[PDB]
RNA sequence: UCUCUUACUUUUAACCAGUGAAAUUGACCUGCCCGUGAAGAGGCGGGCAUAACACAGCAAGACGAGAAGACCCUAUGGAGCU
RNA sequence: ACUGAACUCCUCACACCCAAUUGGACCAAUCUAUCACCCUAUAGAAGAACUAAUGUUAGUAUAAGUAACAUGAAAACAUUCU
RNA sequence: CCGAGCCUGGUGAUAGCUGGUUGUCCAAGAUAGAAUCUUAGUUCAACUUUAAAUUUGCCCACAGAACCAAAUCCCCUU
RNA sequence: GCUAAACCUAGCCCCAAACCCACUCCACCUUACUACCAGACAACCUUAGCCAAACCAUUUACCCAAAUAAAGUAUAGGCGAUAGAAAUUGACUGGCGCAAUAGAUAUAGUACCGCAAGGGAAAGAUGAAAAAUUAUAACCAAGCAUAAUAUAGCAAGGACUAACCCCUAUACCUUCUGCAUAAUGAAUUAACUAGAAAUAACUUUGCAAGGAGAGCCAAAGCUAAGACCCCCGAAACCAGACGA
């Protein structure tokens, strides 16, 4: 049997936190302060992944980039496959060619 | 493990209650009253057609029987009465059989009479009278 | 399924229309919300069709009952002590108007 | 979604320790051929589509798009009697208790978003109600999104911002193709 | 082809197209004919000018070959005195 | 695990009003963790389904399993708290309502076979379960007579209904 | 996906191959259509009609020697030195009812377009730009902040 | 253990419901069921039996001896159905004696009365009374109502219509209601 | 050894008591004949048969269990040898 | 003459019977934003749904209480005997 | 389990080959051929699906299609 | 009513930040964990192969010194598969993560297996107090028990007064021209377990001879978004260790 057989604790969420209260704040700071900032330059995450997007591939030929020589033994070589096998599967297999 | 299903015992039931008065382990493992619950709703929408010819044969069975019992034979009465323009159908006429009989009786006597009345015209081949039960209502 | 399920002859309730026809529908429960969106048609047909409705029904007594709810629902009752619990959780007011009609016009 | 990056990884089948040998030879058992312990099929196994890494979820809207976004927000708060267009936020006490009964008074939401034109010179009265109120929310005009706009119920915009967001928002309007990034000097813009 | 390399995670081009065929930027792909510099002496005249002429493609090998070519070969070129200027667009073209 | 039979004998009734039967006393004991199979404690147990508790005792004293002594303690264990704890007035008066046996907790253990093969073993438990009631062992149902097989025939003969008419 | 083979499993070969007949792009003989693509010149076209259209909405200033950075500052030309653009060519198109007196420089210049400047009484001159000057002049603000 | 809080109360509501089919609850009268007004039940009684009752009497018609006396012990901690029950009784025996004996001529007395001790019974009043909503406006001690009580609450309904609309109309309400049976 | 097999003892066996595996298993309320049919039927057609249920024995069938045929063919699959 | 379909009529209603493939309409749960507050709404997201891989792990069956396993005898439990 | 040990790693080797591939409901839908170390596969065509634009599409009549049978092609009406 | 079932917390993952870890005593390169004796030896060599090229034999991306852009351009290449620049440009303390089959393999590199190199687990849940063990907790998988069975047949369905009897009905999946097939797989329950993205096209916004927050495209385009490309399985090959 996978079911609960009583309530969850209850799930209290503050939609006034300073966070949420604040959330988008300063995201229009190019357009409205005379374009001396970047909302991309807002974007706070690994440095790799400041304002720009791509897909698997490319995010793990980016990350080897920027920060593959500081980078830890087994999970550079973890990459090193990551993107070998990476490599084969976007080349060479598919539905479409 | 994020996104997990957390109601499959509610999926499970809503196929398990029709399997309840099933024989065996199909009753309540799911592997095997799937397979058995498709099969009894399939057979459910099919025996909707072999419902209504069943009760069309038992119509014609009781008709048999009571035309019997009058000396008359199913497709005299049947056919006899649509010449008399009597369009009573299959299952009014075995309720009478059953329960009016001497309604019945009275049915069975005008198919005997409009066949007596046919092998009248028939050997008579030219212009006798139509015959009293064989005239035809005409509509326009 | 038949074999799989209970049945039952036609019947009325007690000989109804033979003397006169009695309505069988008693009592109808309605427990809308105020503030959730689930109970929009039902806010609807308690603010333009449950007034005219209980006018054309008289003796069918209408509680309407205004509570934080998430599902919105009637409760229908009838003269022979059934109950027919039935959601109009996001339904439309003219689908409310056709469930309480048709409640209406079940015994 | 522009700024959100997520940080959910599993690994994969590569990732998982051990896994190397092939467990039991490929005939002879009557059991299921496999070639790892670590396999998506096996308990404490690799995941097949799992997420991936630190992951950007980054684009651009065009800022015309944006800006006409802001002008439709400031316009649906006027239209619906939610814009408050005030001198100066300047109140008597520096109270939360006066500012939320003003508010209740003048009937405006639960919530409202206080905007004065630069986060330095604003009054010190405003800055001591708006750091308890929680509910009532101050930003520089350099900080005016749609997403705040749309949380509170009421916005009360001052004079100095209304006419440097009319500015601001149709330039826009009256703007040429870029030629560079405008950080870049121009004759005409600041 | 490779759709997406390892050092800059792009698109590549066949560079076997580029070398055998022209792009119009109307979309239209020439090449010449199989076998114009290849035994002459057995092809008649008629034969040698068909052979000689620059033809057109298929939509099928068409959208193969811009499948197989990055979008730098598909931009527009003014080029100084190109012969094929007059053709980088259609005209009076119905459907 | 569940233990719910021995929250049973702590049920405590209304007081009983001067016009009501005197309503039988009922006393539920069980042993756990009985190793033994809970299959040849079913035949013990059925067995003694039903007896008085001095008929049930005598076919344990004399029944030749493990099982039947394990059964036969649990029983007069039974008979003590019923004339001690639950105010029965004679130890005879008893006899054995419900009497099964239910799966315990059991053990795995490897029983090496030859070649480089194993079977796991089962260390089996079992429980055994008696409810006792106050009273003598209730009329056993007598055999079907000639006369409630034809009273059953024609009952049937007069049930018939004209199937699929008015 | 299909049922098997290499369509189902993913596995079926690479755009161009044709299953073992030799590819049409590769049985279409070479010819040097795009031989030395990257080191011929291109020079974008302004038109009489565009330099008339942009002197009338008041883009471009007449009374003013107009150059490529002022082609550029008003926005009627977009030179791209790194696509090999060398600058801008003056075309014919629009001389009949081009009816303007301008000091217009260009890289290159037809008789009619000349003829045309020359008739309403101005001066046409074409002058080379290396890349990158063509650079430095289509956008000159970027290089005063390199500040060499 | 799994994220969510729905499937978590669907269940929930599955336990109580199970709970309720193994120990199910005590019967309860209506009125302690939460929507209920009484007023508005005793005028859509009367209008869905299409009769224009006079409330008051109406109101009597279903005051039971045991209620009086009940909630005077609960005062310790007014007119009963009894001149009206009485009426409706006696025309009923006068009404359906007259109906049976104008349409079934031929039969004797002893009959006719059997027929009209049918019809003015325990069993049938019993029926006609449950089913036409007169268990749940009936004030009494006891529930369920039993069956003596609710009798004499029907008859005394019959006592008031007569009282209010007269012979005719209540007449042709003990044919629509005890014919019928 | 066999014509041509028999007798006895011990093991096994069966019954009682204790302990207690394994392969196998879509679900089964699991019959015979002829015919049919992916060409050899418990399950389909026509006939026949038929209260229910243990224990022992047997090996004709369940194309019985086991082992993703060791033979033959294929694969732009391997490997050893010359 | 009659019987004889999902064919056709009749009362009412109609999007409601092909593999591969392709088009569309909905959608369970979960998380997030804002709601909502006996379990929902509008959207944004995603490790987002299993009657089948001699699938992986765990529970319990069938075979099966079957196969199989074990302690020389008496006695005072000192001993003696085979 | 030595026609070439075992363990780890490259390694998520590769598999035109077998097996598997998870909610509901409606709809359209069955394959002339050519290449190919290819015929257990692929690519092009054909057929099929969706979305757009436009004008004809099927069935067909006289007349008509070679010298050394059934039929077809073409084809206005309809 | 047994077996059971439920449970939130250990901890973990991705980032950010920040330069991480060694003398209680004693013992420890000999057969390590050994108080105490005549020696001496000593480090540096291009990976290769699987794989792709639908075989394979030259060839087949593997961080190398912040983003971007030039540009998948020049170039290279059985000129095939594929490979691929530069000049120049200008660049902290969180979670739409996991919650005991998940997240670390980890309660632990332990138990256990292997001569060795090496491989490698499982699992826990009261309460404020257990210096309150209390009976009100029960309800839910398969398996059983309460409670064996009754002509006849994919085990149902139509029905029926009536469980059966009557009539009708050749399990499912895969695979195939075609499977009730005596073709494959499956005892059953619970959990786990399989469609990743480009070129374009289409749809919907923005702006529009221009569009885009440098770079690029533009003879209505350009910008942004939405929407499509699975899982398990060999026999092998090569590198370095460990074994007589
Ligand atoms: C049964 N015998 C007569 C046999 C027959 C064949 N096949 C034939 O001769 C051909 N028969 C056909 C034509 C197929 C009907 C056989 O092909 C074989 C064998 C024997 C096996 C023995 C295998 C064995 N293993 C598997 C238990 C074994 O121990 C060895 C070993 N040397 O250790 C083997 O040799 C063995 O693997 C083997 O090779 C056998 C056969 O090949
Ligand atoms: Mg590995
Ligand atoms: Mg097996
Ligand atoms: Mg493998
Ligand atoms: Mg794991
Ligand atoms: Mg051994
Ligand atoms: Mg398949
Ligand atoms: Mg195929
Ligand atoms: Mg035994
Ligand atoms: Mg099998
Ligand atoms: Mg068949
Ligand atoms: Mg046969
Ligand atoms: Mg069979
Ligand atoms: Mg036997
Ligand atoms: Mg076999
Ligand atoms: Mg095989
Ligand atoms: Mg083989
Ligand atoms: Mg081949
Ligand atoms: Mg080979
Ligand atoms: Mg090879
Ligand atoms: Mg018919
Ligand atoms: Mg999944
Ligand atoms: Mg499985
Ligand atoms: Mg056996
Ligand atoms: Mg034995
Ligand atoms: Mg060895
Ligand atoms: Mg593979
Ligand atoms: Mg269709
Ligand atoms: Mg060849
Ligand atoms: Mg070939
Ligand atoms: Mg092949
Ligand atoms: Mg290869
Ligand atoms: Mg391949
Ligand atoms: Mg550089
Ligand atoms: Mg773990
Ligand atoms: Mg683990
Ligand atoms: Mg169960
Ligand atoms: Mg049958
Ligand atoms: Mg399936
Ligand atoms: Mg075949
Ligand atoms: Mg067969
Ligand atoms: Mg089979
Ligand atoms: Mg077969
Ligand atoms: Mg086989
Ligand atoms: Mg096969
Ligand atoms: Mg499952
Ligand atoms: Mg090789
Ligand atoms: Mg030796």
């Amino acid at each position: 049997i996978g079911i609960r057989l009583t309530l969850p604790p209850p799930k209290v969420v503050d939609r006034w936190n300073e966070k949420r209260a604040m959330f988008g704040v300063y995201d229009n700071i190019g357009i409205l302060g005379n374009f001396e900032k970047h909302p991309k330059e807002l974007i706070r995450g690994p440095i790799w992944l400041r304002g720009w997007k791509g897909n698997e591939l490319q995010r793990c030929i980016r990350k080897r980039k920027m920060v593959g020589s500081r980078m830890f033994a087994d999970d550079l070589h973890n990459l090193n496959k990551r993107i070998r096998y990476l490599y084969k599967h976007f080349n060479r297999h598919g539905k479409f060619r | 493990l994020r996104n997990r299903v957390t109601d499959r015992y509610f999926r499970i039931q809503e196929v398990l209650k029709h399997a309840r008065h099933f024989r065996g382990r199909k009753n309540r493992c799911y592997r095997l009253a799937v397979r058995t619950v498709i099969r009894a709703f399939v057979k459910c929408t099919k025996a909707r057609y072999l419902k209504k010819k069943n009760m069309r044969t038992l119509w014609i069975n009781r008709i048999t029987a009571a035309s019997q019992e009058h000396g008359l034979k199913y497709p005299a009465l049947i056919g006899n009465l649509v010449k008399c323009q009597v369009e009573l159908n299959r299952k009014v006429l075995a309720d009478l059989a059953i329960y009016e009989p001497k309604t019945f009786k009275s049915l069975a006597a005008l198919a005997s009479r409009r066949r007596h009345e046919g092998f009248a015209a028939a050997l008579g081949d030219g212009k006798e009278p139509e015959g009293i039960f064989s005239r035809v209502v005409q509509y326009h | 399924t038949a074999r799989g399920t209970p049945s039952r002859f036609l019947a009325s309730v007690l000989h109804n229309g033979l003397g006169r026809y009695v309505q069988q529908l008693q009592r109808l429960s309605f427990s809308v919300s105020r503030d959730g969106a689930s109970s929009r048609g039902a806010r609807e047909f308690v603010e333009r069709e449950v007034i005219d409705f209980a006018r054309r029904n008289p003796g069918v007594v209408i509680y309407v009952n205004s509570r934080p709810c998430c599902v919105p629902r009637v409760v229908a009752e009838y003269l022979n002590g059934a109950v027919r619990e039935e959601s109009i959780h996001c339904k439309s007011v003219e689908e409310i108007s056709t469930l309480v009609q048709k409640l209406a016009d079940q015994s | 979604n522009f700024k959100r990056i997520s940080y959910a990884k599993t690994k994969t089948r590569a990732e998982v320790r051990g896994g190397g040998r092939k467990p039991w030879p490929q005939k002879g058992t009557g059991r299921a051929r496999h070639g790892s312990i670590r396999s998506p099929l096996w308990r404490g196994g690799g995941v097949a589509h799992g997420p991936r890494g630190p992951t950007s979820y980054y684009y651009m809207l065009p800022m015309k798009v944006r800006a006409l976004g802001l002008k439709v927000a400031l316009t649906v708060k006027l239209a619906q009697d939610d814009l408050h267009i005030m001198d100066s936020l300047e109140l008597p006490t520096g109270d939360p208790q006066y500012l939320t009964e003003l508010a209740h008074y003048r009937r405006w939401g639960d919530s409202v978003l206080l905007v004065d034109l630069t986060h330095e010179e604003m009054p010190q009265s405003i800055v001591e109600a708006t750091s308890r109120l929680k509910t009532f929310n101050l930003i520089p005009a350099v900080g005016l999104n749609v997403h705040s706009m749309l949380k509170h119920q009421t916005l009360v915009l001052t004079l100095p911002t209304v006419a440097f967001l009319e500015d601001k928002l149709l330039w826009q309007d009256s703007r040429y193709r870029p030629l560079y990034p405008f950080s870049l000097p121009y004759s005409d813009f600041p | 082809l490779t759709y997406f390399s390892a050092r800059k995670g792009k698109r590549k081009t066949v560079k076997a197209v580029i070398d055998r065929f022209l792009r119009l930027h109307c979309g239209l792909w020439v090449r010449r004919k199989a076998g114009y510099k290849k035994k002459l002496w057995k092809k008649t005249p008629a034969r040698k000018k068909r052979l000689r002429e620059f033809v057109f493609c298929n939509k099928t090998q068409s959208k193969l070959l811009d499948k197989m070519t990055t979008s730098f070969w598909k931009r527009r070129n003014w080029y100084v005195d190109d012969p094929y200027q007059k053709y980088h667009d259609r005209t009076n073209l119905k459907v | 695990i569940s233990r719910k039979w021995e929250k049973k004998n702590k049920i405590v009734y209304p007081p009983q009003l001067p016009g009501e039967p005197r309503r039988p006393a009922e006393i539920y004991h069980c042993r756990r963790q009985i190793k033994y199979s809970k299959d040849k404690m079913w035949y013990l147990a059925k067995l003694i389904r039903g007896m008085s508790i001095d008929q049930a005792l005598a076919q344990l004293e004399f029944n030749d399993k493990k099982g039947a002594k394990i059964i036969k303690e649990v029983l007069l264990e039974a008979q003590d708290m019923a004339v001690r704890d639950h105010n029965v007035e004679f130890r005879s008066n008893l006899y054995i309502a419900e009497s099964t046996s239910g799966r315990g907790q059991c053990l795995k253990r490897i029983r090496y076979h030859g070649r480089g093969r194993f079977g796991i073993m089962e260390k089996v438990y079992c429980h055994y379960f008696v409810k006792l009631v106050e009273g003598p062992p209730p009329p056993p149902e007598p055999p079907k007579t000639a006369v409630a097989h034809a009273k059953e025939y024609i009952q049937q003969l007069r049930s018939r209904t004209i199937v699929h008419t008015l | 996906r299909g049922h098997k083979g290499e369509r189902q499993r993913g596995t079926r070969p690479r755009l161009g191959f044709e299953g073992g007949q030799t590819p049409f792009y590769i049985r279409i003989p070479k010819y040097g259509f795009n031989e030395g693509h990257s080191f011929r010149r291109q020079y974008k076209p302004l038109s009489l009609n565009r330099l008339q259209y942009l002197i009338d909405l008041g883009r471009v200033d007449p009374s003013q020697p107009i150059d490529l950075t002022q082609l550029v500052n008003g926005r009627g030309v977009t030179i791209q030195p790194l696509k090999r653009d060398y600058g801008v060519q003056l075309v014919e198109e629009g001389a009949d009812t081009f009816t303007a007196k301008v000091n217009i420089e260009v890289q290159l210049a037809s008789e009619l377009a000349i003829a045309a400047i020359e008739k309403n009484g101005g001066v046409v001159t074409t002058a080379f730009y290396d890349p990158r000057s063509l650079d430095i002049v289509c956008k000159p603000v970027p290089f005063f902040l390199r500040g060499q | 253990v799994k994220k969510g809080f729905r499937a978590a109360f669907r269940f929930q509501k599955e336990l109580e419901r199970q709970r309720l089919l193994r120990c199910p609850p005590p019967p309860v009268r209506r009125s302690e069921k939460p929507n209920w007004d009484y007023h508005a039940e005793i005028q859509a009684f009367g209008h869905r039996l299409q009769e224009n009752f006079s409330l008051d009497l109406l109101k009597t018609a279903f005051v039971n001896s045991c209620y009086i006396k009940s909630e005077e012990a609960k005062r310790q901690q007014l007119k009963s159905n009894q001149e009206l029950s009485e009426q409706g009784t006696s025309f009923s025996q006068t009404c359906l004696t007259q109906f049976l004996e104008d349409e079934y001529p031929d039969m004797p007395t002893e009959g006719i009365k059997n027929l009209v001790d049918f019809l003015t019974g325990e069993e049938v009043v019993c029926h006609v009374a449950r089913n036409l909503a007169v268990e749940q406006l009936t004030l009494s001690e006891e529930f369920p109502v039993p069956p003596a009580v609710l009798q004499q609450t029907f008859f005394a309904v019959i006592g008031a219509l007569l009282q209010s609309s007269g012979p005719e109309r209540t007449a042709l309400f003990i044919r629509d209601f005890l014919i019928t049976q």
